[PDB]
Parts: structure tokens; C-alpha cells; sequence
């Protein structure tokens, strides 16, 4: 099991690029996908939640909420988050991770990757 | 909402209170206060500290050939009494039939899971669920272990008639489902 | 909004010694959702107590989680010099979906 | 697809106003319904075995509760999925999401009005799973259904 | 005839006279005469309205240490005995065992389904249906309701041995596979 | 599919003449026989069990019914389905169409012996049902196996 | 090896020793020596003939009401006892609880299947399976038949505990299983 | 495929090397243990039950044999398929192969880990049979496994 | 064959009065197969009992179908001035295989 | 639920045409339909009766077997009459009934159409 | 490997008398797998016995095979004219697959 | 129930042919094939056998392990053996037989062909 990273780098705000966590060497499409960041100085936060198979759901956090995009793949096991009008606020560490909601199993975030950088200014 | 595009997320939630004439019922009212009613006629079983019976008498050579005998609510009393592991102490169970149904468990201690008490709740368990009585496996450390029977407080048990009236949220038949496969099941030889 | 409050914000031991932490919620929180999580530095954060209750994979004896339906404790059998590092106490479901405390910290 | 019924939707059973909680009236298509006369590992067809038991006993025998509880105790309990009964009960003692029979969840097509077979809405703690706490179950049970009705739609 | 063209239309009836050895059989001749067999050992269930046994005596200590005693037809009577509803009163079951197995079910009066009578009829009802001693649904309006249980107008039911003679068409075992399940469900507490 | 029996129509089972009322010999294909041996719905399946296990104690133990009716309440009831068996008392007791396990009907293919499960020819008032009683019935029988056979034969 | 070139053969054993703790376990050595155990409590089930007991008394209303009583044990004896078909005669069954669960069965005769024997071999029978004590069909003869009850030439069964030593093979909770099934399942009227 | 344990191989069970008699591990798919979880008519079902809830009893609750004993007798019966258990009974007091549910045999797929519904290892006369003794049995069920797998294949 | 005789052949009673109905067999008939139409005129057969005992949808608590497995009946608790047609008693199956009686008429 | 009525009209013996009661709003192939027909000053009769989902088993009244032919389509659900060679006595108004023969349901006659006149002399 | 030994090797008695076989095995053997054949001249051999216990299809009374493990036996109630013939042994399983007897003569 | 015979014939040393048996009248897809072999002079020796559907397991006597090969096609039903490099202790006649192994019962030849001939000199 592996997350990997991809994406990242500086852009100043009105434009962005979107991020993407290519994991491999598990069944993609049967564990809901997340993102989490940290601002520097700043905890955990959650920001985005796509569910498993088809992700019709698609959650978002209210403070990055109505420009920010979470989508996945299932058919070539890529999780992606495009961006839109970054702010000075948004400039943090961005992770991936991977989580499966069912009676089975709590909740928990299992497998993560690696950190990309996002510097805005 | 919507999932997939053409399918939609919805529920159904049954209310069993119809249920009351044909099938019975098993409720706890607060955490000591559980009723099981058929129709009804129901039972109040009380966790307290008070005693009510005192005589030390469980005689039922007379409570059958009476001029009132409820064979509904006995039949429950029947089949919660059998459901105890092993043989009933009558040195620690009091009946009294002159009008109406009361018997006393005495739950007094006089090792946790061993005990008379450990019995008598171990009936309790399987009618009334979990929900109350229990202490959950996470609670004293990731390592730590609860015990297999349900523990009270608690020094009495009090079973007493109680006409329903509507002292619970239905919860169906299941109740007393459990209770008849585990009548019977470690009576010992005697 | 629910927020997960942890107490206290940072802890000053000495190694050998046990630490219990705790994480409080304003809501009353099924138990069976809240997990705690390691993060140290460079390394992403690392599960430890999922379930509240129950360790993940590779975690050692020492880290054993706890706490009622209210409150959620993490306590550390014996601390030693490898597991400095920030701790988090995350619930699952409520408003936002994904709830992190605000971290606390242990240090030499 | 042979119908079950001990009391008199075409193809299937309906509910009526008093033997649900919150709504005036939902019930479900024939292959939905079909399955709980050959399966018995779903609570949900536990429910409409009572149900049906009971309009019947209703409509058709006096009331009269010694006779009832008797018949329940022999006959009735035969009715009750056993495994499940006992399944459920070892759920609740070890303090993970069991089911106490009451809300269930499904899946209904927009259209056709196709009905997934309800799935038990688990409680622990007192209280409901809440309903994006079994999210990815969900999803799995849309795609289950995809497939189902793919296969009698090319076939015709 | 002959569906779709291609599949035809037949039916299988068993002959179950040969499952006689191993598993056993619950008829019923009329309205009065009814046979619980097992190989050749039988059981004759008459719903006589004479009495037969007048001395108010049922002991089983002497017939059970007895060199005539069958064990077969004994397993059949106390299979049915402890099928009956709550406890059955020793003041109305008179018993008999000089010469074979009988055993006198006295079902008089001395409000319907409440009665002694009711509870024997719901034996009865299980181990050989509602073909017989039953009134449906339907007989008195389209809202007339009928009793629980089945109703005789006749006063006592004897059982007594009967060699089988073929006094019925076979039935199979589903007649006391009913009655196990049936055996001391309800028993009272005693 | 494997077939079980206690005893030893090839990959099926046959039934005989003193076993049959009226017939020399009946019996069935190798698919309807091997739902008996996985499923427990269907109320033919408990007469084969009962006749399979007749047969069996025949040949091997001596006559003795004191011994036989012991292992048949504590072992051989157990391959009755309890839910079939207090479902049709429940069925007698409302005074509508039920079973007492004598007469099966059954669709059977002209030409390749392709055999139905037999389900129950039902009684009420004393009387069997006729045929026509239960028409449409006989049709859903017939349909079911056209796809039934279509899907194995399409496949190849 | 490997089947239709794409599949390979391979098998699972499973070591039940494991599941000690939690659900029981009934086993046979030597056809002499026969062992169930909970846990780490056992129980000796010897076929011998060597009498133990010669006194003819077995009462329970005292050996309950001991400081030295094991619950656990107490259970299967009541269990076993409780599965022998018929009414068990107490002519013949001897018992002493001063120093632990010992109980004596005679089995002498003093006609094969219907004797105390046979009875009891029937409770053998189910709880420890065919294995011993049986012989199969075509032993003598292609037409040659076999009772029904396990037979023995000894006279004496005795059943004492043991702490379980790895007495035996585990084989799993359904010895016990079985016994459930056919408790009071041919019970006497009594 | 929805698959529930009482305790703790993505999709399905896997075993542990103490419960495993002489291996390290071996484990299963999703396919095959789902069956279990739905269907009551494999006697290697009824182990994975019994495996499953000792694992969760032992972690759970502190060890206790008087309260063990006791919730197996109610309880945990119900785990093991009461047909099977009684027909396992008559097979072996008729002296034909019976099972004790101790040694098991599957098919694994070389290459996408498919593996069949475990069926019991049969003793007669205190033996084991030898693969060769029901090696038409395995190859029926190699030829299940194909249709089964491909079933899945053309449809994508 | 068998037939269906409905008895009497006119009924002339005052509205809200009691009005029974009968209808005979030639052969021993299963009750669950017995059902009752009303036919007033310009409009369609309406049916009001099936299985001789159950009233269909729309069907007043007036009508009444009853009767053993021999002699048919149907009853009206209060006749209204708008139930006023031709009943019939109808049976499935035997020759042919549907049976109709001659009706019986229900006037002032 | 309605049958919808069609047909009808006059023909002097010899010739005749047929009768139609397409009905619609329900499952056609399900159900089984009938014809009856009410001579002027009798009662109701019985005409014929067709199965469904295939319409392979057709009854036909004694008085009117031979001449008379119902036949069913459950593609275009409508349900047909084919009369021929009609006779004086034949002159009544004729019904279309649905029916269900199962265990779970008793019989009767459950959506009818409107009266058809068929005039014969 | 498994050999089957055969005794006595030849037998000569009169019509209408029993005759009784032998079929040793050095191994232990399941007794379900033990049939016995007849071979009889220009005839292809005809099974007799199957699971040891068995008669097979179309065998009459007289022939009869029995025997426990590691001793099994045939015997013929009445020995007719016409089976006289060499009767054979075997065992399913063991090295090689099919095992069978040096076969034993029974003659006037 | 019926096996057929087919084959046969004499050569020298060296050279070699096929037998058959093509059996008929049954399912031989489902059935185990077996070959049988008698000695001038010996008894009954086992030959070969390969096991039903796709005959993926093939034994053979140690005696002919690695010139005698059994071989099946449910296609055609029958059943060959391509026996190669002769010898004279090969003389016999030889016999085609049938057989199923499953748990559900014992083992055991039922069905057999007639005798085919070869003689190697
Ligand atoms: C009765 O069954 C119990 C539990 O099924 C057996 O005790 C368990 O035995 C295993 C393996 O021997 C123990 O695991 C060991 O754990 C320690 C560390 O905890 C480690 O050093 C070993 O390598 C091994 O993994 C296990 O702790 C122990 N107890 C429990 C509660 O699981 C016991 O052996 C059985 N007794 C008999 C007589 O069969
Ligand atoms: C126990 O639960 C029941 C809910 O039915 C309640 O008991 C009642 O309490 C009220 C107020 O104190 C009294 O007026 C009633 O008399 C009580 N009922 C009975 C049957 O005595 C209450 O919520 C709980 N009682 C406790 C915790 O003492
Ligand atoms: C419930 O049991 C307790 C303890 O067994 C009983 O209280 C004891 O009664 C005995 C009777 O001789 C005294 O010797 C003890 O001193 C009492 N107290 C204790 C703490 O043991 C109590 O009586 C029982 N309940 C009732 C209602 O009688
Ligand atoms: C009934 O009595 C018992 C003891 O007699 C009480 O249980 C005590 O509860 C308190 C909680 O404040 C604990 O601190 C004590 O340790 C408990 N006692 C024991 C012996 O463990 C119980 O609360 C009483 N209940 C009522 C309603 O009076
Ligand atoms: C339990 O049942 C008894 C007897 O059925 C009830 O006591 C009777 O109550 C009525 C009230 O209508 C009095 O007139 C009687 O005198 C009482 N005694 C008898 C012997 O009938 C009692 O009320 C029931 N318990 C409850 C809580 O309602
Ligand atoms: C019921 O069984 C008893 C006892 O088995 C039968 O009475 C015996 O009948 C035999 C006939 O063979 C007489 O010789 C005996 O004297 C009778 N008495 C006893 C004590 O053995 C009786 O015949 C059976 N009843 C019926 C109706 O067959
Ligand atoms: C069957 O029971 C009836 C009714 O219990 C008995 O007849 C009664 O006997 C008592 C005894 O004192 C009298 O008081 C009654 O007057 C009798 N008649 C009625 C109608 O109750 C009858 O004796 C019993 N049968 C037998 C054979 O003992
Ligand atoms: C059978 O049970 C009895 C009762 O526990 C055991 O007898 C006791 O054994 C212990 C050994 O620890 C002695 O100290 C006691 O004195 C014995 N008697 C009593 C009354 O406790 C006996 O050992 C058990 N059998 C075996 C073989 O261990
Ligand atoms: C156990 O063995 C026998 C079984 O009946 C009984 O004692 C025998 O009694 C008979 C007749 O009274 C005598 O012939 C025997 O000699 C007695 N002894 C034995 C060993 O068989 C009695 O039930 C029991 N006896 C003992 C000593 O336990
Ligand atoms: C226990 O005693 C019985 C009989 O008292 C013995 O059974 C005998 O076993 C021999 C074996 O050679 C048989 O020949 C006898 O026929 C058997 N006796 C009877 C009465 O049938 C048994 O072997 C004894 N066991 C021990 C260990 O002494
Ligand atoms: C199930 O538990 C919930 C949570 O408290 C409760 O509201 C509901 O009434 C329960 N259902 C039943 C049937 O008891
Ligand atoms: C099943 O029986 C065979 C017979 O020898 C034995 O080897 C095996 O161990 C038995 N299994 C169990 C669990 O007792």
C-alpha cells in the first residue's frame, strides 16, 4: 500500500494548478479519498472528501468551500483537487489520504503520502 | 440525496405499538424501570434498594387454584424465572400471589460474574438487550477487559403486575424471542 | 460546528515517564469514530488508536487509547525518546465531516 | 417470481399508515419483496413476516391475548430469522453498531421505482450511525443494483 | 396439457404408508376417532362424550417399574401430555396403566378458550391441524370473527392403544413434528 | 452441482414404485434434484429427505421403533424446515389454501427430461385445487424456465 | 497438483485447541477414555469394569448447597444426564459429591437396544459421535443389519473431573452441540 | 459484496497462524467468504463463525469458562447450521465418509487469487481419503470456478 | 355441469331495511372461490364480495357476503336508496368455468 | 386501472367481426382476461377466458365453442374476440373483465370496460 | 505398494453348496472401496460387490460380499452351474490406482 | 448404457496403433475412463485412467509409464490410448471400462466393452 504525491509549487493569486495523489498497489476504487492540510504555524485541518466507486459525494470544508474541486479516477487509480483563485491563507502542506466508511470497519485514516508543497503570495 | 444520478436515499422506520395485541413487548423505561406487556396486561420490573416482600415464602401449591390467576402474565413470569443459570435460590427469591404478581429477587452479595446476582442478570441481559447495566471494552485502557455479565448496583429486584400504558417506545417481540431459547438451557439436575 | 478541544496544550516529561492526554468534544460523540493520530515533523501523521479504543498496525504497547462516550484520553505507558512528537484526536461524522483537535505537544 | 402473503402494491407488499412512523405511505416493488420469501438473513423481511402475521391474525380471530401469546410462543417464532436474532444480540454485548430492528434503509430508482431490499440502520451508543458514517457501504449497494438491472435490461 | 408448447403439465402424489418404521403418523378417521401410530404400536384419540375411567387417580410411580410397559406408545403420551397449555390440573386428568396405556381427559365446564377445554383442543389443534373441530373466517357475515382456539361439543378424550390397521390414510411425521416444538413451551412455574 | 444423498435417474434421484400412489415410476433431472440438496425453501425438498433417510435406515439397521423415533425427535427432525412446517399450520389455521405435503406438481420439458422444482398442489375445505385454479400460477412456472434455460443454453 | 491448468489443489486444516476458552470441547482417546472440557476443566468418562460407588444413593439437595461446587462442571453432568433416553432409573445411577463430580451408571442387565445399556449408549452416541462402540453394516453380510444403540461389553461408566492436560485432540464445540438438541427430547410424563 | 465480522485481506477473513494447524498463513478472497456470510449450507462457513467470535470474545472480555459455557449454550448455537450438524450425525452412524470439520480442501487461482467455497476433507474407518478418491468431485468443481469466472469476463 | 340458483328471484323491501340473499350450488363448492356482483343498468358488474366473505375496495361496511361451504348468503345492513340493481353470485372453476346465477332483484 | 372498450357495431349472419378491449394503465402479460356478454332480458354469461403470459390454455363456453376465438397480445396490451359465423341468438352487449388465478389472491373480476353492442339479424 | 492376496487359490466343490472367499490386503484398507468381479470366459468381467457390503445391479441373493478392514470375504449361498468362473478382488487408491487380486477358480 | 469397442490388430516389435472405445449412450463428459488389460495365462492388470470433464490427471501402471498414454475427447465421446514402442510382454487382451469418483458413492468398474486383441511377436 502507497500514496503518491504529485503536484505542488508557487503561484501567486487568481491562478491555479491542480494537485494529484496517484495511488498504486491497492484497489482504488473501493476506499473513499481525502485531503488534509497544515498552514505553517497552524494544526490539522480537513479540506475535501470523495467517497468510493462512483463518488457521487462529494464533501468540502466551509471555509474553502465553492472553489476548490475534489474528483477521482478509479479507472487509472488517481485522486485529484483542482484549485481555484488561491489565496495568501491557502499557502500550506497539503496530504492525501485514505479512509473506508462501513460497518466493518471505524473510521480512520489509514494510508497517507507524502507532503506537496503549495506557496502562495 | 441522489446516488449514481438515478437512484435516491431513503428510509423506513416501523412503529410497533400495533403490534401489541398479537405479539409482546420488552422496554426499559429510565435504567431501572423495565416493563413487558402483552396487549394489555404488562409487568413493571423495578431495580431498587427498597424491599417490598419480607416473609420468606415463594409458595405456588395455592396461586394456581385461586379466584383470580392471570395466565398471560404468568406465563412471562414463568418463562423469565427459568431463564436464571442454575437452580433458583428460594433462600434469596419471595413470591407473594394474594393479588396480583410480585416476586423479589434478592441480588445481595452476602466473583463479580459468580455470584446470584451474575444470574439474575445475565435473564436481564438477554430480554432487555444492553443498552443499560453494561460497561463497554474501551472505557479502562485499550487492554482493559469487562466482565461477561451485566452488573448493577443495585440490591433488589422487584417484579410486579402493571396495566400498559404506554410507559415505553415500542420495541417489537424480540425481547421475549431470546428468552425462550435460553429457557432451560443450564438447569441443572436436582 | 463541533470542535475538539485538547488539554493540556503541551506536556514536559522526563523519559520513562507515563502521560495521559485528553480530548474533549462539545457534542456527545459515538466512541466508535474517533481515532488519534502522531504527526513528527517530516514524517505524515502516523495512526495510532483507532476506534478509540484499539491500536493500528505496528503501534507498540504503550499507546493505548481510552476515555467514556464524553470524554477521549490517550495515555502512554512509558514515554521514551522516540515518541516526541505533536498529538492529534480526530471524530468522524458532525459538522465538518473530519474533525481535528488543535493539537498538543510533548516535549523533553 | 411467486408471491407470499397469509392476508391480501401489484406483486408485492405495501404499508399502511399506522405500521409506519413517519410517512403516510412507502412500500416497495415485486423483486425486492420476492427475495425475503427465499431469504432469511435480512432483518428487514423479519419486519414484514410480523407484519404480515399480525393484519392477518387481526382481521380474522377475535381479540384475545392468552391464546395469542401462546400461539407466538410455539408457532409465531418460527418466523424470526434465528441466526439473526442471536447475531444481533452478540453485536450489542460487545458494543459495535447492532441493529434493534426499528429504521431501515434503501435505495429507490427515479423511474421505474425499482427498490433495493432495505438494509438494517444500525444504533450504538443510543444513537443512529449517522448517515454519511456508512457512505462507502451505500455506494457499493448503488453499484450492486447497476449490474442487477443491467443484466434483465440486455438480455430483454 | 401442455405449456409453451414445449413443457407438460404432471403431478406426484407420495404414498407415505412406508415411512411407517422410522418416522411416525397423525391421522384423524372422523370428527371423533383420531390415531397417532409408530410402526405397528398405536394410539386411539376418541372424543367419547361417555366416561370411561371414574376413580380420581393418575400415579406413574408403579406403571413405570412394571414388566409390561411400552416405551414407544409412553414416549407418544408424554410427548402430548406436556404439549398442553399451561399446567394441566390433576383433578381432571385420570390415569390408567393395569393393562396397556389410557388416559382420561375430563374437558367439562364445572370464557370459552380460557377453559381446560381450550387448552387440550390447542394439543389437539397442533398434532392433527384445523381439518377437523374448527369454524372459518367466513360463516357468520364478512365481519364475524372466530375463537383461537378449536371448540368441541363433546365432554371427555380418551387415549388408548390400538394396534394399527391401516384406520387411515398415512400422514406422515409432520403431526408430532409440530408437537415437539410444542412440548412445555408454556410450561408454568410450578 | 454436487448431489448428496444417504442412500446411493443418473446424477439425480429416482423414486419407485411402492414409494409413488399411482405411478410405476416419476422422478427428476439432475438441476431440480441439486436445489433440494443446497435450499430448505421449497416443501418437496423435505419429502426427499424424509424418503432419503427412510431408505436409508431400511437397509442397513434392523426394524426397532422404540430406537427409531428416539433418533427422529432428537436427529432426523432436524431435516424438516421448521419455518415451512409452522407456516402452513399457520395457513390452516386462517382457512385458506395450504399444504399437507401429498400431492406436487411440476412442468417437465418434452423432449430434453428438463424437470421444475415440484412445488405443492394446495388444499382447502378438503378438496385439492384444480388446475385451472392456479393457471397464471403454471404460467410464471413455465417463463421462469425459459429464461432459466435460455441463460445456460445462450452461454454454451 | 493443478486442475484445468489455471488452478491448483491445496487444503486447510484447522487446529481447535484454540478455542478452548471460549466454547467446549468433546473427545475420545482409547475407546475407553473419554473427555469433555471447558477451558481448563474436564471431565473422565471411563467404560470399566471396576465399580467405584457400591452405595445406592445420589442426592443433590445437599451437594448444591456446598462451598465446594464447580458451575461449570455441574452443567455438562446435568447436560449429559438430562440426554438418556427414557427415565433414568435410581436403581442404578449411584452418585458422590464430597470430593468432586463422581456419578456411577450400572449398564448391567441383570433386549439388545431396549435395556438401561442401551439407553444410556445413546447419550455416548451422540455427544462422541460413531466412532467407537459401533459396528458398520456389512460386517457380517451383504444382507447382515446392525442395531440402532451403540454396544459394550463392560458393565460400569464413571464420570469424574480432570484438569485438562492435553488428555486428547481437540474436536470442537459440536459434540456438546448435539447434546443440546436431544436434551429431554424423550422425556417421561412422570 | 457486503461482508461483516464480529471482529476485526481487504473484503475478507483471513486466518491466523495459531488457528492454522501446519501453515503460516492461509487466507481467501472476497468471493468465496461472502457465500459464508450469506448462505448456511457449507460446513466450512460454520468454522469461520466460530473462529470469528472467539477471536472477539477473548479480546473483549476478560477469560471466564461459568459465563463462556453459558452464552454458548443460548447463544452461540446459532452459529452452527443445525442441518448440517445432524446430518454429519447420520452419515457417520450409517458408516458411509462423514466430516468432523477439521481438515478442508478449495481451488486457488494461480494468478487472480480466486479461490472456491472450502468443502470438507471426508473420513471413513478413521482415515482421510486420498485427492484421488473424489478427484471427478474436484474436477466438477474446477468447471464451476470457469463459468463463474468468466461469467464476470464477458460482461467487464 | 353445475349451477348457480340464486333465491328468491325479487326482493321488495322498504329503504333502510335488512336484505338477505342467497345462492345455491348444485356440487359442494370451496368458499374461497365464491364472489358477489352488483349490476345496476347502464354501468360495468361492480364487484362487492370475494372468497364469499371479503369486501373489495370502495365497497360499503353495508355489504356482507357470508354462508358455509353449502349455502351462500349475502346480506345488506341498511339498504340505501342507491343500492337498488340485479346481485349476482358468481364461482370459478367445475363446468363451466365461470358460473353466473339467473340474479336476483332488489326493489321498493 | 381501466379496459378500454373498441368494436362493436351490426352484421346480418354469415359474417362478423371482431371485438377489442385494449386495456391500459397496468401490466398487461400478468393478468388473465374474460368475456361476458348479457342477452337482452338475461342474466350474465360467461363467453370466453384466456391465461396469460403466453395465453396458451383458452376455455370457451359450450354454447359458443367452435365459432368463437379469444386471443391476447400482451406487446400492444389488448385483448381480442374473434367472432365468426354469428347467430341471432349471439345479439347481447359484451364485457371485458381482468383477472388473476393464484394462491395468494381468490377469484373474482376485479377492472371491467363498458358495454360493446353487438346487433345480429 | 498394495497387493491382494486371494485364498484359497482354487475351489472345487458341488453344485448347491456355499462357497466362501478371501481377499487380503497388506495395508489398511476403507472398506468403501473393496468391489469384487466375476470374470467368466469370452464375458467381460461383471461387478458382483461394491463397497465391500453391496450387491450391484442385476446380482442375484446368492452372491454376497462382507468383511471388515484387512479381511474381506465373498461367499455364494448356493453355488449354480452356471458361476463357476474367476472371481476377482480390488481396492480403489494405494499405489497403483486400481489394485487387483491374482483371482481365485471355482470349479466342480 | 453401452461402451464400444475399436483398435486392435498385430505388429512387430517397435511399431504401434491406437485403441479405441468409443463409448455411447450416455454422458461421458461426467464419467472416468479406466483401461484394463489381461495376460495369456495372468489375471487382470490395471493399464491407465484419466478422470473426467477436462482429464487433467493421468495415471499410469509403472509397468507402461512412459510409452502408454490415455487420452479423451467428450467431444466425439471416446476414449483413445496412443501406446508406442511395443513389446512382447504387451500381447494381451485389453478392455475399456467406467467409472465415477465423488463421495456420493463408492468406487467401482460397471460398465465395460468387449475384448480387443494385440499381439506383438
Ligand atoms: C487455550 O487457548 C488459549 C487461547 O486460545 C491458548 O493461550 C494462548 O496461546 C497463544 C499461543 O500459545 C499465546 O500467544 C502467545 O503470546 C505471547 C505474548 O502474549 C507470545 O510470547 C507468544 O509468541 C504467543 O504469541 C496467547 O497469549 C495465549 N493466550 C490467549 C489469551 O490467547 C492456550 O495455549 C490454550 N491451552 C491449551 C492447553 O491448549
Ligand atoms: C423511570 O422511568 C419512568 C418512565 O416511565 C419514570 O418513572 C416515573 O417518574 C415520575 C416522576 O418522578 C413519577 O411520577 C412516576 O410515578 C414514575 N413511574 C412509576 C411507574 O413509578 C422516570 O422517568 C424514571 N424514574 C426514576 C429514574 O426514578
Ligand atoms: C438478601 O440477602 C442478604 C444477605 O444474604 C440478607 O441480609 C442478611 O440476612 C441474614 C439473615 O440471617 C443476616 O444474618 C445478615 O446479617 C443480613 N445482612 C447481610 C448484610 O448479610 C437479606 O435479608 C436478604 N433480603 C431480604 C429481603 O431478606
Ligand atoms: C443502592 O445501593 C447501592 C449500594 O447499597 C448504591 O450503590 C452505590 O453507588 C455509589 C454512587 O454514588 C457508589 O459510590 C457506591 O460504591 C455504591 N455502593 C457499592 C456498595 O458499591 C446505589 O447507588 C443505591 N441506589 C439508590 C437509588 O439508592
Ligand atoms: C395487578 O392485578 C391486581 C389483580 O388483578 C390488581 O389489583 C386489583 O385492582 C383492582 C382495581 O380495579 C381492585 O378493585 C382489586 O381489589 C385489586 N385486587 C384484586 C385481587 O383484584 C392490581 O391493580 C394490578 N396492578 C396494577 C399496578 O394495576
Ligand atoms: C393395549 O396393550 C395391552 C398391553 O399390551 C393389551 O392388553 C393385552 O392384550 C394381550 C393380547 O395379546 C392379552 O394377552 C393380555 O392379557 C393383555 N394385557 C396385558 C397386561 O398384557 C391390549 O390388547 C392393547 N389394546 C388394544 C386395543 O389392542
Ligand atoms: C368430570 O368433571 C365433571 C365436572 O367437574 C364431574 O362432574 C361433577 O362432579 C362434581 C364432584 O363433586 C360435582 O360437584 C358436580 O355436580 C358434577 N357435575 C358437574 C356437571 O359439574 C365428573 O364427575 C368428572 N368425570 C369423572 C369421570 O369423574
Ligand atoms: C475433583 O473435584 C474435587 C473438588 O474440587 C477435587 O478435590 C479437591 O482437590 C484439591 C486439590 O487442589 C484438594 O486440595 C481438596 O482437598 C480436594 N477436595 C475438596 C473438597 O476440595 C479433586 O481433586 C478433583 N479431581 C481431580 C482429579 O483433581
Ligand atoms: C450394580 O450391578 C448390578 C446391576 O443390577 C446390581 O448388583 C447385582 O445384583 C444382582 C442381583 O441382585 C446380583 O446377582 C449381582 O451379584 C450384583 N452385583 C453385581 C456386581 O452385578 C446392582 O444394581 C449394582 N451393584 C453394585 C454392587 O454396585
Ligand atoms: C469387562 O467385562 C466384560 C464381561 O464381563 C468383558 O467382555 C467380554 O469380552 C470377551 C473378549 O474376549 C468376550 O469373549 C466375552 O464374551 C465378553 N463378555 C460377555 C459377557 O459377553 C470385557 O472384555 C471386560 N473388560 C475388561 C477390560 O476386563
Ligand atoms: C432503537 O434505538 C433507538 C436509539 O435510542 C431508539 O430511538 C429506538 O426506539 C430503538 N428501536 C426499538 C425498536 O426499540
Ligand atoms: C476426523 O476423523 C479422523 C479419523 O481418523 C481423524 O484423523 C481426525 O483427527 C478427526 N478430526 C477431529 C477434529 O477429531
Amino acid at each position: 500500500v502507497q500514496l503518491v504525491q504529485s503536484g505542488g509549487g508557487l503561484v501567486r493569486p487568481g491562478g491555479s494548478l491542480r494537485l494529484s495523489c496517484a495511488a498504486a498497489g491497492f484497489t482504488f476504487k473501493r476506499y473513499s479519498m481525502n485531503w488534509v492540510r497544515q498552514a505553517p504555524g497552524r494544526g490539522l485541518e480537513w479540506v475535501s472528501s470523495i467517497t468510493s466507486r462512483g463518488g457521487s459525494k462529494t464533501y468540502y470544508a466551509d471555509v474553502v468551500k465553492g472553489r476548490f474541486t475534489v474528483s477521482r479516477d478509479n479507472a487509472k487509480q488517481s485522486l485529484y483537487l483542482q484549485m481555484n483563485s488561491l489565496r495568501a491563507e491557502d499557502t500550506a502542506i497539503y496530504f492525501c489520504a485514505r479512509s473506508l466508511h462501513s460497518t466493518s470497519q471505524p473510521s480512520y485514516m489509514d494510508v497517507w503520502g507524502r507532503k506537496i508543497t503549495v506557496i502562495v503570495s | 440525496d441522489i446516488y449514481k444520478g438515478v437512484y435516491q436515499f431513503k428510509s423506513v422506520e416501523f412503529d410497533m405499538s400495533h403490534l401489541n395485541l398479537t405479539m409482546p413487548n420488552a422496554c426499559s423505561a429510565n435504567n431501572s424501570h423495565h416493563y413487558i406487556s402483552m396487549g394489555t396486561s404488562g409487568l413493571e420490573l423495578t431495580f431498587t434498594n427498597d424491599s417490598i416482600i419480607s416473609h420468606n415464602f415463594c409458595n405456588l401449591t395455592s396461586a394456581f387454584n385461586k379466584k383470580t390467576f392471570d395466565h398471560t402474565l404468568m406465563s412471562i413470569v414463568s418463562s423469565l424465572h427459568l431463564s436464571i443459570r442454575g437452580n433458583s435460590n428460594y433462600k434469596a427469591v419471595s413470591c407473594d400471589f394474594n393479588n396480583g404478581i410480585t416476586i423479589q429477587y434478592n441480588l445481595t452479595f452476602s466473583s463479580q460474574c459468580r455470584t446470584f446476582r451474575g444470574r439474575v442478570l445475565d435473564m436481564f441481559r438477554t430480554a432487555f438487550g444492553g443498552k443499560y447495566m453494561r460497561s463497554c471494552w474501551g472505557w479502562t485502557g485499550s487492554d482493559g477487559k469487562t466482565t461477561w455479565c451485566s452488573q448493577t448496583s443495585y440490591q433488589y429486584l422487584i417484579i410486579q403486575n402493571r396495566t400498559w400504558e404506554n410507559h415505553c417506545t415500542y420495541a417489537g417481540p424480540f425481547g421475549m424471542s431470546r428468552i425462550l431459547l435460553s429457557q432451560e438451557k443450564t438447569k441443572f439436575l436436582t | 460546528d463541533i470542535v475538539l478541544t485538547q488539554s493540556p496544550g503541551t506536556l514536559s516529561l522526563s523519559p520513562g515517564e507515563r502521560a495521559t492526554l485528553s480530548c474533549r468534544a462539545s457534542q456527545s460523540v459515538i466512541s466508535y469514530y474517533v481515532a488519534w493520530y502522531q504527526h513528527k515533523g517530516g514524517q505524515a501523521p502516523r495512526l495510532l488508536i483507532y476506534g478509540a479504543s484499539s491500536r493500528a498496525t505496528g503501534v507498540p504497547d504503550r499507546f493505548s487509547g481510552s476515555g467514556s462516550g464524553t470524554d477521549f484520553t490517550l495515555t502512554i505507558s512509558s514515554l521514551e525518546p522516540e515518541d516526541f512528537a505533536l498529538y492529534y484526536c480526530q471524530y468522524y461524522g458532525s459538522s465538518p465531516l473530519w474533525a481535528f483537535g488543535q493539537g498538543t505537544k510533548v516535549e523533553i | 417470481t411467486f408471491t407470499w402473503t397469509l392476508s391480501d402494491n401489484p406483486g408485492g407488499y405495501c404499508l399502511t399508515k399506522w405500521m409506519i412512523l413517519a410517512a403516510e405511505l412507502k412500500c416497495f416493488g415485486n423483486t425486492a419483496v420476492a427475495k425475503c420469501n427465499v431469504n432469511h438473513d435480512e432483518e428487514f423481511c423479519d419486519m414484514l413476516r410480523l407484519i404480515d402475521y399480525n393484519k392477518a391474525a387481526l382481521s380474522k380471530f377475535k381479540p384475545d391475548v392468552e391464546s395469542a401469546l401462546h400461539l407466538f410462543k410455539t408457532t409465531v417464532n418460527s418466523l424470526i430469522s434465528d441466526q439473526l436474532l442471536m447475531r444481533n444480540h452478540l453485536r450489542d454485548l460487545m458494543c459495535v453498531p447492532y441493529c434493534n430492528y426499528s429504521k431501515f434503509w434503501y435505495l429507490e430508482h427515479a423511474k421505474t421505482g425499482e427498490t433495493s431490499v432495505p438494509k438494517c440502520w444500525l444504533v450504538t451508543n443510543g444513537a443512529y450511525l449517522n448517515e454519511t458514517h456508512f457512505s462507502d457501504q451505500i455506494e457499493q449497494e448503488a453499484d450492486n443494483m447497476i449490474t442487477e438491472m443491467l443484466r434483465k435490461d440486455y438480455i430483454k
